[PDB]
């Protein structure tokens, strides 16, 4: 009859930038990361060091589960910034879960696998890494009683709108 | 960037994301709900007009 | 894992006024659903690609179109598409427009069929990938499930 079950597609993209180690001279670095999914991007702050700790969270409502998170690690310049390393997670490689994880430790890579001008993959591995979660979520449920409610307060709504 | 309007976190993707039936705050997976009324009908509503309603 | 089913959402066409419509698609198979986002007019273009990981195949794809509203979202047409009726090719086709159906029909809680046709039609490619090969252990747990949906395993 009436349901709140949210149902299965996954649409919202969780993921958490947690923090790096980079080879080589500590003042060297003060780095961000980028991310971009189905043509959103989002960025955390800059930190200095070889082993920056971002620690921040970011979400995506998406539709388009058959592209990749393209994750990017800059260091930043006054003038210009420049690439540390890049990796590109496919969406469907991606887990299902309520919570947070730990993160693997991925291997930053120095160039785009392109194909047909789109990014496939990564390569030229670097001596750097990230540590990196991501999951999707499920849709939220709403208890029999209060769908219930919610349907036939605003069925009555309609139909009073309707005349 | 359009961003959920509850809880101003999550960057909706083109044309992704629902509309609240009552309010019409468009929201994010974490931040509302379906009910679905029979088999061909379906509306949305957000949490925070979940809880005003409790 | 038998196959990968490709589905393309292409397009669709209503019958009526432009204005009237402002379409989104989702599809089912198993517990696996997906969505298009919606797209107004009388012959929205999604032009989306799906993949599902098929491990039966008596069952169905359900294909259905909602129509946004202030409040209800309401569902314009369906149709079920057999597993077992699907084309096996790795080549992305041209689709065939479909006529969509005003209902599901169900046996015992779940969908077999659907009636009550429609004005309305929507464009669809479906085809399974090949798999690369099929290891002597599962070609005989394959061939016990095809053989009771008056199939086989393709001897070559
Ligand atoms: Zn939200
Ligand atoms: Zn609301």
């Amino acid at each position: 009859g009436i349901s709140g079950g949210g149902g299965g597609i996954l649409s919202l993209l969780c993921v958490g930038v947690k923090k790096a180690k980079f080879d080589g001279a500590q003042e060297k670095f003060n780095t961000y990361v980028t991310l971009k999914v189905q043509n959103v991007e989002s960025t955390t702050i800059a930190v200095r060091g070889s082993q920056p700790s971002w620690e921040q969270d970011f979400m995506f409502e998406i539709n388009r589960l058959d592209l990749g998170l393209t994750v990017e690690v800059w260091n930043k310049g006054l003038i210009w910034d420049t690439m540390v390393g890049t990796v590109w997670i496919p969406l469907r490689t991606i887990r299902q879960s309520n919570e947070e994880g730990p993160g693997e430790w991925l291997t930053l890579d120095s160039q785009a696998i392109m194909a047909d001008s789109e990014i496939c993959g990564t390569k030229d591995p670097t001596f750097h890494r990230i540590l990196l979660d991501a999951h999707f979520e499920l849709p939220l449920d709403i208890p029999e009683e209060e769908a219930r409610y919610w349907a036939k307060k605003l069925e009555q709504l309609n139909a009073k709108l309707n005349s | 960037a359009p961003t959920c309007g509850i809880c101003h976190k999550t960057k909706f993707a083109d044309g992704c994301g629902h509309n609240c039936s009552y309010c019409q705050t468009k929201f994010c997976a974490r931040c509302g709900g379906r009910v679905s009324l029979r088999s061909n009908k379906v509306m949305w509503v957000c949490n925070l007009c979940r809880k005003q309603q409790e």
